[PDB]
RNA sequence: GUCGCCUCCUAAAAGGUAACGGAGGCGCCCAAAGGUCCCCUCAGGCGGGACGGAAAUCCGCCGGAGAGCGCAAGGGUAGAA
RNA sequence: CGCUGACUGGGGCCUGUAGAGCACUGAUAGGGCUAGGGGGCCCACCAGCCUACCAAACCCUGUCAAACUCCGAAGGGUCCC
RNA sequence: AAUCCCCCGUGCCCAUAGCGGCGUGGAACCACCCGUUCCCAUUCCGAACACGGAAGUGAAACGCGCCAGCGCCGAUGGUACUGGGCGGGCGACCGCCUGGGAGAGUAGGUCGGUGCGGGGGAU
RNA sequence: GCGGAUUUAGCUCAGUUGGGAGAGCGCCAGACUGAAGAUCUGGAGGUCCUGUGUUCGAUCCACAGAAUUCGCACCA
RNA sequence: GCGGAUUUAGCUCAGUUGGGAGAGCGCCAGACUGAAGAUCUGGAGGUCCUGUGUUCGAUCCACAGAAUUCGCACCA
């Protein structure tokens, strides 16, 4: 699972340069959401990025909300050519272990949310899941 | 005439820490548990720790020896049944 | 050793005769020509001791 | 049992520091029980930048000797007001504060059962 | 912390400084209203009431004497035992002008310190 | 570039292993951090007053010690180093 | 030398990854309480006032760590039977 | 002098004893207490350490009890991880067969349990 | 570290009769200048490297370190 | 992409107990002059590169990163 030199050594401790969680809106019942099922270091823009474009379909009330985000990275080219490899940076995620709780698209009736995360799969990258949650999506 | 710098590139070096003769065998005036040398060893076994109870080592003579914190050094002497008269 | 005109400064001392010496390390940093301390030379034993050398 | 909570002394110091020798001799011959406490930082806002240096001075005094103090020393102070602070206790003046007594106080000096002083006793 | 270092005050460890051996902690509790030691010897050892201000009164000699007498007759009471040399029991305090009274007890007791 | 040596991680859980794999320290020093005997209870936060408005100095409360230990880390650990 | 050996059954004593976990630490998101910077208002030494922008720290909803772990197994070890 | 109730020195089990809220005890016990020439003693005062002693008091430390709010302990059924055996997918990996089987997560549990000696308290 | 060379005012240096601490500046001031500079006047200049000793008296003589400097000594 | 060094009040540059910061030439006010200028008279002034770490406190001590000037990129 190769992964990175520290903390704090090589490279740890960023904002890792994202566009932070929450949006659309509460509800109390409704269940609407996105989660996957494939294991991949997340990429990062590619993530940031798409979530977003999911805003910039809809715009308001539709928990927005999505419970992801990276926190460590890659590296390769940089200095001789192949051998004695030291390391440059670029490109931090998170691992998205087998499946789990993805974004939310939680609310009353407001499907014209749940097209939009759809919208939002569409995006992404490994594949998705399309679902409900606790009841479903009213 | 001197080195350079941006190569972290430090390996290390070696140890060889133990708890030589583990817990409850045939105690010999010697090197009891280890992980912290100049030492200063105890009386039979040791139960002190980090942790919470003790350890025994059903081996008694002379004494053993410590490690500096880590363990806990000696002192709930325990010679072991094998210490009485012949 | 390796001779450091550094504050770090190999000496000995005497035991009042008690005969010869015994090891030392110094450094010049405090206390100049100050050194003193009892031992035992092959002289019975015990007797005041200089350090300086 | 009104014959608890009903007070009866306890401390009360009377001080002073400058980033300075001696002006604390003035302080001896005024009680009995001198201070001598190092204060520092590491600044310019009066010259003390100097971070280990002795010129706090803290003469304490509670009971016994407070007592000639709080006497021959009360007339000379004019206020009598604000200057209560909660935690039943104040301070005026060159430097100087005295704590109240309330029977709940002491307990708070135990290295055990340490009751954080409750804040209806005191 | 552990139990014995949030607390404040005692030195108990500066008993098990005596611990290690030397013989029975001729420990000496005090509680002013009188003196009160006991003699824990090693092995999940014990004690023989060697000497209380109570045992045999309280008497009215005060610190003194009570002291020179309630050791002293310990000192007595053990060496019928079988002890012979016990290592002492500062118990607490600094080895005050009480503590050094019993302890005389010890001593003129007979009882090797 | 780099070779010695001290620590972490890598070692998959005894021990121990490459990599021009990760990060960071050392070729000092301290005559008094030496030996013991005797005493001490940290950082910090809160509340109250001099010179003081970060940041002291004292006084009164709260505290698995998170301070503390010449130096890098890691173990330790106030009972205390 | 002659039942001691790999291995299994039993018995202690250890390691503490994977996992998991958040009180140690360092991230990090949605938010509440708040003071630091704002910001608009009496013209503003006013340091009195409201509040939609950024925050520190404490509180709730959440989440990543090989050089984090109050928690903790798979298993391996070692002496004896 | 070879039984229980109590207090006191005090030990083991390293919070199912800690925090804190109310309360109770002083005949006995213990402390606080009363003073300070001499023992010793505070870098400042006999606050703490300390020598001598009644009255006063249970306020405080303190000891037993009640209170789950903070904490601490913590099952059963349960899911991850996996020693061993064998299959699917080029694929990062998925699954099965057999013994092992935690933390967190609700129940609930806890406001210690127990040694030896001393003073009494039960002819 | 083996040997030689010296030790004085802010800088650079004299100082041999063992008794005065000196010179230059350089530096400060006065005079002069429209001012400053140049010249003339004047003044200061002090841990005589430290300590101890010798001496009626020490920069001076004696005893270690000392520091600066030059040469040399190099198979741990 | 690799190694050395540099990014200080407009400009060229100095500082190794690091603990307290300048030099020459600009810029504004006052004199000299009918007038500018050269020249005498005083002052105003800086993240010692961006962001951090050791440390009581450093820009001068150390680790990355952007921009700067120079070397290296050769053998088939």
């Amino acid at each position: 699972s190769i992964k990175p030199t520290r903390r704090e050594y090589i490279s740890g401790i960023p904002g890792k340069g994202i566009a932070q969680f929450k949006m659309g809106n509460n509800t109390y019942p409704a269940q609407v959401e996105n989660v996957v099922e494939k294991p991949v270091q997340i990429r990062h823009n590619a993530l940031e990025a798409a979530r977003n474009a999911a805003n910039r379909f809809v715009q308001n009330s539709g928990k927005f909300r999505i419970r992801k985000f990276p926190f460590h990275v890659i590296r390769e080219q940089d200095g001789d050519g192949m051998r004695a490899p030291f390391g440059k940076s670029v490109g931090t995620a998170a691992r998205s272990h087998g499946a789990n709780h993805d974004f939310i698209a939680w609310v009353n009736p407001d499907p014209a949310v749940e097209f939009a995360w759809r919208r939002a799969y569409m995006k992404v990258t490994p594949t998705v899941n399309i679902d409900s949650s606790p009841a479903g999506n009213a | 005439a001197h080195k350079k710098g941006v190569g972290s590139s430090k390996n290390g070096r070696d140890s060889n820490p133990k708890y030589l003769g583990v817990k409850k065998f045939g105690g010999e005036v010697v090197k009891a548990g280890n992980i912290l040398v100049r030492q200063r060893g105890t009386k039979f076994k040791a139960g002190q720790g980090v942790g919470m109870g003790r350890d025994h080592t059903l081996f008694a003579l002379s004494d053993g020896k410590v490690v500096f914190i880590n363990k806990g050094k000696g002192a709930r002497f325990i010679s072991i049944e094998a210490a009485q008269t012949e | 050793a390796k001779d450091g005109p550094r504050i770090i400064v190999k000496m000995e001392s005497s035991a009042g005769t008690g005969f010869y010496y015994t090891t030392t390390k110094n450094r010049r940093n405090t206390q100049a020509k100050l050194e003193l301390k009892k031992y035992d030379p092959v002289a019975k034993k015990h007797v005041v001791f200089r350090e300086k050398k | 049992f009104h014959e608890m909570r009903e007070p009866r002394i306890e401390k009360v110091v009377v001080h002073m520091g400058i980033g300075h020798a001696n002006a604390e001799d003035i302080l001896g011959e005024i009680t009995g029980q001198m201070p001598v406490r190092t204060k520092a930082k590491r600044t310019v806002g009066e010259f003390d930048i100097r971070e280990g240096d002795p010129i706090g001075a803290k003469v304490t005094l509670r009971d016994e000797m407070a007592e000639e103090f709080l006497q021959t020393a009360l007339p000379l102070a004019e206020l009598a007001t604000s200057q209560f602070d909660d935690t039943g206790n104040f301070s005026f003046g060159l430097d100087v504060t005295v704590n109240l007594v309330r029977p709940g106080y002491r307990v708070a000096k135990r290295d055990k059962a340490s009751r954080s002083i409750p804040t209806k006793h005191r | 912390p552990m139990r014995r270092r949030r607390e404040a005050r005692t030195d108990y460890h500066q008993r098990l400084r005596l611990l290690k051996s030397g013989k029975p902690r001729l420990v000496a509790r005090k509680s002013n209203k009188h003196v009160r030691a006991q003699l824990v010897t090693p092995n999940g050892d014990d004690t023989l009431a060697s000497a209380h201000s109570s045992d045999l009164a309280e008497y009215g000699w005060e610190p003194t004497g009570s002291a020179y007498l309630t050791g002293l007759l310990a000192g007595l009471r053990a060496q019928e035992a079988g002890v012979e040399e016990a290592v002492l029991d500062i118990g607490l305090n600094s080895p005050t002008p009480k503590v050094f009274a019993i302890q005389e007890g010890a001593i003129d007791a007979g009882l090797d310190i």
